[PDB]
């Protein structure tokens, strides 16, 4: 119903393919002003569909030689109709990315193109910048690296390709301006994401998150951090597997009540130095040095989860980090505080028209459609895969399955085929390394520290006899070229080390070996004592393992272990489910409150006469106050009026400008015109005062203060209650409902703070 | 002795549990005996014409 | 304990079976009821 | 009014109401459906020494198979123990253990019933060509529990929520129009009838006030690692319940009262199945007394069962929360079940007093018949009419942000 009018599409395009392939160089450069010309007349994009990538079709291959496939145009008319296009992973799906940008970059707004790492982003964009700056349009480019003004260039070109980090941070850092012209980010148009599976997927539970600095404190981490240092590994704390949760046992409290000298931990009086025991046990033994970070010149630098790359800007949060660095005895960063926070889906959810493509996607076609609105199309690949998933054979011990790794690597090494070995940590790939070096093979290690290494590794990894050992940097969207007589012996032979949390994540490393039709070889080796495994495993398969010997030189042949497995990380992903079907519903809270929040600010922002929108804060706040001094079920004589005008004369008049015998015993809402004529009459004397040009400036750096600070002491207080939110079901309620509840009324105090406090800082001076 | 200090532990306990107030409770009870007006009437219309369906129909 | 709640497992399930002509002389019905920031701003 | 008046004004609301009422009807016109290839009129002609349709069973026995299964996701069964203790990915299997128990127990349940009524009629109801009758009245009820379940899954997938809850509320208020019908043709003809609504009135705000009464516990998390805006008492807490146990001690009690004079009845005349049937009443105090304690010592059970201060203390020394004073892991177990002792305590002696209310209301009002007004049945409409409201009011307190610009 929709496959054959992409195929249909196709056609047209590929019958129209003979009209343009005679033209000169100056006719496809003035064919984008001949579009942008027929789009100002009052076509719309759909009606241009066809010659556009007509266009499209022919300006790629007169820059780069190569030519799109009918199954590419197929994808780039389902990128446009704006769902998810699912291409089989290795088939085309950046000159698939190429195609519908053109189109929806002629309407003069910005087209931004996500990817999932800085390496792609680049690449892509050097690729696609060449046949777009050839064809006619303007290509930008956005980094981590890149200043403000850069940035301001980069988004001002009709196309942009990006990471999604830097997308969140430059919407945050947009809803945190004081000036209008000095944002960065224009309004947003249009999202090519790539690696949506990645992005709105794996990592939507993640959200971008820029936090302001704060005080610094330091003598906490270190004691913990000395108390921790001497604590018996299974005594003194427990150390879950599973959810790698540490709390300490009964002697270690009794041991922690001893060391600081204290009567009781767990109390009111001790909670900041119970959160340090936690955060510097949960450093020591939670995450380990290279499996969750990096070291390098002085300052901890972490790892992201998801991409394997090593994210230099970014800090944990909870004073966690801080505990990290207390524990390998650098110097104590100062803490900060949370300033902003999006999710990734409720960023994305924030374009005008979303379009999407990945490798493996009918795993989550119905989380896609449940939340982004958006169907996933399946489409061909042209030319039949020869590459052969041969079935993982699985090992006993990790001894044992290195053993193999580097026995099969020798063996394709002494026949001169490329092997790339896949990972997830980057101290096994240190282990994998030093097991390949006293062994005589010339490998080419590719850690979370070694990026233009990245760069030449993947120019040179698919010659004849190169071997890589790969964290996650070649694990998504990295393409390796085969060299001269490579593909006649088989091509690139994955050799993949641990079974991940996703199928998807798993087929990524056989995209990586098999692409265009060229042959490749799979084969997983993984153990049973697995970090999958020894986390997420059967209790029944753990004790049932032990009738296998000990002789590790042969994998385990039984299908016990086989159905183990997949149940594992079957396990895991509905674990991960589940847990983003906890998240999303719980951010819709702070979604709707947030777009309140920074669409008022930023119509603050931009306006020139902030004066009836500073004095009807003053009336809010000032009829809350009278409604608050004058109840009307209690009898009218007894108000406390001098209590009143105390009120009044000291937050917005002066002191003898009012009392008691100017106004008693008369209806509140003449008495609230009354008190406002007063304010009004002192606005306009303060406005005389010091000139009706400072005042705006003034008030609006009042406004836009009060605005920022407490809404991120509403963010702190939200995630507050969202911590001990789901303890509410334990009297049968609904968490979600009295969290909803709960949140509106937090929110209206939020919105009453405001107002009282920008009152008080305007009429005060 | 178990049972008056028992008891003593009861009645002081009883003085920590969040009980509704005035307001919140004439307003609870004025919706469950609005509730079960309305559906006393909503079920005995039903009823009615159901009778006069299987009357007529048979 | 382990043997006290099989028993009651047993009994309920027994006499809900035994006592499946209910309603007798009256009525019951029932009812059943790790994050990191990026810096700056 | 107001709120509702609030509530015909939203779509979505109004929409949820329409659709809420709708299946009402569909229930109400499943109801009305008489003589499932059963007896004619022998149900109102053969009933005193009364509802039997396809919705004769009701939910029920899907009540008691969910009561059982909570039962079994404990260290009882360790099946169900590992798919409770596997994530949410295991409840869908264990809920599906649920739906096939509780069809073949209303398979077993709808024949005890059908041997009860041809015993109780003397088997002058309908002749029977073999097993294949009595076969097709267990499928015909049984299909109408399942046409129940499906109800309530569309009440609670778009209508206002807890639609199992919403259909057991409809089959209870839809034969008070009996009730009153009745009363009106029996009818001190008011100041009587005064006296009565002042009582019944008291007895619904001691039920309110009984059933919204949480006894919160302030749970701390040890995670605020400054100030960082401290209100105060902190809206973080662990509330518990003052009855946690619902109203299935009544079901218990109930039924393990009414069993022994169903086995009385099946050995016939017998001195000890007089005796048994003189001493379980339930309205002489022999049987009451017996009622009472099966009650207490039941809710005592459920209530433990419900809120599990295992678990519960479990729960809290993996997540961090603390009590202040308590630590996490044994002495949190001992406070939540030394208060939980108390707590339940005076839940027994409510639910003891209302299941002991409608013998004492018609012993000492006379004027109905046979109208039970406490009970199971008030807990239910009291407790759906509440949580339906603070459903409606959630999905409009949802809508009205307002802002700060005016
Ligand atoms: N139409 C085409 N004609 C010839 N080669 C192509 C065509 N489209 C893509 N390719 C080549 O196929 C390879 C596919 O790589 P890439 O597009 O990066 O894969 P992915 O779709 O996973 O991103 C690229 O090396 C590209 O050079
Ligand atoms: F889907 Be491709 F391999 F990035
Ligand atoms: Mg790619």
């Amino acid at each position: 119903r929709t496959l054959n009018r992409y195929e249909k599409i196709a056609n047209d395009i590929d019958a129209i393919r003979g009209d343009y392939e005679n033209l000169s160089d100056d006719a496809l450069k003035h064919k984008t002003i001949e579009f942008k010309e027929r789009l100002e007349k009052g076509a719309t994009t759909d009606d241009l569909l066809v010659e556009a990538f007509a266009v499209v079709r022919e300006a790629s291959r007169r820059v780069t030689g190569m030519f799109p496939f009918k199954v590419q145009l197929m994808g780039g008319v389902a990128l446009h109709d704006g769902n998810i296009a699912e291409m089989k992973t290795g088939e085309g799906k950046t000159l698939t990315s190429t195609l519908p940008v053109y189109l929806n970059a002629l309407t003069g707004k910005g087209v931004h193109v996500v990817t999932v790492n800085e390496y792609l982003a680049s690449r892509d964009a050097e690729q696609m910048g060449k046949i777009f700056e050839f064809l006619g349009l303007t290509v930008g480019l956005n980094l981590n690296s890149m200043s403000k003004d850069e940035k301001r260039e980069a988004y001002a070109a009709d196309i942009t390709y990006s990471t999604n980090n830097e997308l969140g941070f430059d919407y945050l850092r947009d809803n945190m301006v004081l000036y209008k012209e000095q944002m960065v980010q224009r309004p947003l148009h249009f999202a090519v994401i790539d690696e949506v599976d990645s992005i709105l997927i794996d990592e939507a539970r993640t959200p971008l998150i820029i936090s302001g600095q704060a005080a610094k404190s330091t003598k906490l981490y270190v004691q913990a951090n000395a108390f921790v240092r001497t604590l018996k590994a299974e005594k003194d704390y427990t150390y879950d597997i599973k959810t790698k949760a540490v709390q300490l046992t009964e002697e270690g409290m009794t041991k922690a009540e001893k060391a600081f000298g204290i009567d009781n931990l767990f109390d009111v009086k001790h909670v900041a130095l119970n959160h340090h025991i936690n955060q510097a046990l949960k450093a020591h033994v939670a995450m380990q040095k290279d499996v969750d970070y990096v070291v390098e010149d002085g300052q901890v630098v972490i790892v992201d989860s998801f991409t394997g790359r090593l994210m230099k800007g970014r800090r944990y949060s909870e004073g966690l980090h801080q505990a990290i660095e207390a524990k390998e005895g650098l110097e104590i960063q100062n803490e900060s505080m949370t300033l902003a926070t999006i999710t990734f889906q409720n960023y994305f959810r924030m374009y005008e028209k979303l379009a999407g493509m990945t490798g493996t996607a009918k795993t989550e076609e119905e989380e896609f459609r449940n939340i982004y609105n958006m169907q996933v199309v399946t489409i061909p690949t042209n030319r039949p895969v020869v590459r052969d998933d041969r079935p993982d054979l699985i090992y006993r011990t990790m001894e044992g399955k290195f053993k193999a790794v580097a026995e099969d690597v020798a063996q394709r090494y002494m026949t001169g085929q490329p092997v790339l070995v896949g990972t997830v940590a980057v101290e096994t790939s240190e282990l994998i390394s030093k097991l390949l070096k006293n062994k005589g093979i010339p490998h080419q290690v590719l850690n979370a520290k070694n990026h233009e290494r990245e760069a030449q590794i993947i120019e040179e990894a698919g010659q004849k006899g190169a071997v890589t050992i790969a964290t996650n940097m070649a694990g998504r969207g990295t393409d390796i070229k085969l060299g001269e007589g490579v593909k006649e012996l088989g091509g690139l032979a994955v050799v993949g080390t641990e079974r991940h949390e996703s199928r998807r994540i798993d087929n990524q490393l056989r995209g990586r070996s098999g692409r265009q039709g060229d042959p490749g070889i799979t084969q997983f080796y993984l153990s049973m004592e697995d970090e999958l495994m020894r986390r997420f495993g059967a209790e029944r398969t753990m004790a049932m393992l032990d009738r296998f010997g000990m002789d590790d030189s042969t994998p385990i042949q039984s299908k016990m272990v086989s159905r183990a497995v997949e149940s594992s990380q079957k396990r895991v992903e509905g674990n991960n489910f589940d847990s983003r079907k906890q998240l999303l519903q719980y951010d819709d809270v702070l979604r709707q409150q947030r777009e309140v929040i920074y669409k008022q600010r930023f119509e603050v922002i931009d306006s020139e006469n902030l004066r009836e929108i500073v004095e009807n804060m003053i009336k809010s706040s000032l009829e809350r106050a009278i409604a608050a001094y004058t109840p009307r079920e209690e009898l009218p004589e007894e108000w406390k009026l001098d209590g009143l005008v105390d009120l009044i004369n000291t937050t917005y008049l002066d002191e003898g400008a009012l009392e008691k015998s100017d106004i008693f015993g008369k209806e509140p809402d003449e008495m609230l015109e009354l008190i406002m004529d007063r304010i009004i009459t002192k606005y306009n004397e303060k406005e005389e005062q010091f000139g009706k040009e400072q005042m705006r400036e003034f008030e609006k750096v009042i406004v836009l203060r009060a605005v920022d600070s407490k809404w991120m002491d509403h963010i702190d207080a939200m995630d507050q209650l969202r911590q001990g939110i789901h303890l509410r079901a334990y009297a049968q309620t609904n968490p979600l409902r009295e969290y909803q509840m709960e949140g509106f009324a937090m929110f209206e105090h939020m919105i009453e703070s405001i107002e009282d406090e920008v009152a008080k800082f305007v009429m005060k001076a | 002795q178990r049972v008056t200090n028992f008891f003593k532990e009861v009645v002081r306990e009883l003085k920590k549990v969040s009980w509704p107030n005035r307001k919140e409770l004439v307003n609870y009870t004025a919706v469950v005996l609005a509730t079960v007006a309305f559906f006393t009437v909503f079920f005995a219309v039903i009823d009615l014409g159901i009778s006069q369906l299987i009357r007529l129909v048979f | 304990a382990k043997k006290t709640a099989i028993a009651i497992a047993v009994a309920l399930a027994g006499f809900a079976t035994v006592a499946s002509y209910a309603q007798y002389e009256d009525g019951c019905s029932g009812e059943l009821e790790s994050g990191y920031y990026y810096y700056s701003g | 009014f107001r709120t509702i008046s609030n509530f015909m004004r939203v779509s979505d609301i109004r929409n949820k109401i329409i659709f809420t009422l709708l299946m009402l009807i569909v229930f109400r016109i499943g109801t009305f459906i008489p003589v499932p290839s059963v007896n004619t009129d022998v149900l109102k002609l053969q009933d005193q020494l009364q509802n039997f349709s396809i919705f004769a069973m009701g939910v029920m026995p899907y009540i008691t198979a969910s009561i059982i299964v909570q039962l079994l996701q404990m260290d009882v069964v360790p099946k169900f123990a590992e798919w409770s203790k596997q994530g949410e990915m295991g409840r869908r299997k264990l809920a599906q253990f649920t739906r096939y128990f509780t069809i073949v127990l209303g398979f077993i349940q709808a024949l005890g019933m059908s041997y009860g009524f041809n015993n109780l009629a003397g088997g002058m109801l309908i002749q029977n060509p073999g097993i294949g009758t009595y076969l097709l009245i267990a499928v015909v009820l049984t299909a109408g529990t399942a046409f129940l379940m499906w109800l309530g899954e569309q009440i609670t997938a778009k209508g206002v929520g807890n639609g199992i809850s919403i259909i057991i509320f409809a089959g209870i208020v839809s034969g008070i129009p009996t009730i009153l019908n009745q009363i009106y043709a029996q009818q001190l003809r008011i100041v009587r009838l005064l006296l009565v609504a002042l009582a019944v009135v008291a007895v619904i705000v001691g039920v309110i006030y009984i059933q919204q009464a949480f006894r919160k516990i302030p749970i701390q998390y040890a995670k605020r690692l400054e100030g960082r805006n401290p209100v105060g008492g902190h809206s973080t807490h662990l509330p518990l319940k003052v009855n946690p146990a619902g109203v299935i001690p009544v079901i218990f009690a109930v039924s393990f009262l009414i069993a022994p004079p169903t086995i009385a009845s099946f050995f016939g005349t017998n001195d000890v199945t007089l005796w048994i049937r003189r001493t379980f009443d339930y309205t002489h105090p022999v049987g009451m007394t017996i009622y009472v304690v099966l009650i207490i010592a039941f809710t005592y059970f459920y209530a433990f069962v419900q809120v599990n201060p295992e678990q519960m203390a479990d729960n809290l020394k993996k997540q961090g929360g603390y009590i202040p004073g308590i630590r996490p892991g044994k002495n949190t177990q001992e406070y939540v079940t030394r208060i939980l002792y108390r707590l339940t305590l005076v839940g027994s002696l409510f639910l003891a007093f209302i299941a002991v209310l409608p013998v004492f209301f018609v012993n000492f009002a006379n004027l109905p018949p046979s109208a039970q007004i406490g009970g199971t049945s008030l807990l239910i409409v009291v407790g759906v009419a509440l949580e339906t409201m603070k459903q409606l009011e959630s999905q409009l307190v949802k809508r009205h942000y307002r802002g700060f610009i005016k």
